[PDB]
């Protein structure tokens, strides 16, 4: 496998660019509507119980 | 009845049609040539003008 | 100015001076291409049909 480590996601020819992909339970949503650039975090929550 | 008698206040909106009428160069209008800008990506360019 | 007769005040000269300033309004729009147009556009790869 090949993994961009800084960059877009694209063929040889950026003739088309690729998406990431996230599986929808874990996606995280939490302002009503979305400013114009948003970044994107991976967050791992631990419950003591 | 209550003792009172109460007066409603409320707006309605039109949707309108409007005719403007102006005399000839009643304004006179300076610009300049167009002044286009680049912005530059790895997967597109986008120009400004 | 108009000569006024018996009785009546006559009309004093009067100079009149006012200004008027401009205003401004620019206008923008982008357009946008894609990496593989501005590659494709200078390359010919291999010269095929």
């Amino acid at each position: 496998l090949t993994c961009v480590m800084r960059g877009y996601l694209y063929n040889t020819l950026k003739t088309e660019v690729f998406a990431l992909m996230i599986p929808k339970d874990m996606y995280l949503t939490w302002e009503e509507t979305r400013g114009r650039l948003q970044y994107v975090y991976l967050i791992i929550v631990y419950d003591y119980d | 009845h209550p003792g009172f008698a109460l007066t409603a206040v409320r707006t309605d909106t039109f949707e309108v049609d409007m005719l403007l009428y102006s005399g000839k160069s009643c304004t006179s209008v300076i610009i300049n040539n167009p002044i286009v800008t680049k912005e530059e990506r790895d997967i597109s360019t986008t120009y400004h003008v | 100015r108009v000569a006024s007769g018996a009785g009546l005040p006559t009309s004093r000269q009067t100079t009149i001076m006012v200004t008027k300033y401009s205003e401004k309004s620019p206008i923008t729009i982008p357009f946008e291409l894609s990496a593989a147009c501005l590659t494709y556009l200078r390359e010919t790869f291999e010269g095929t049909i």
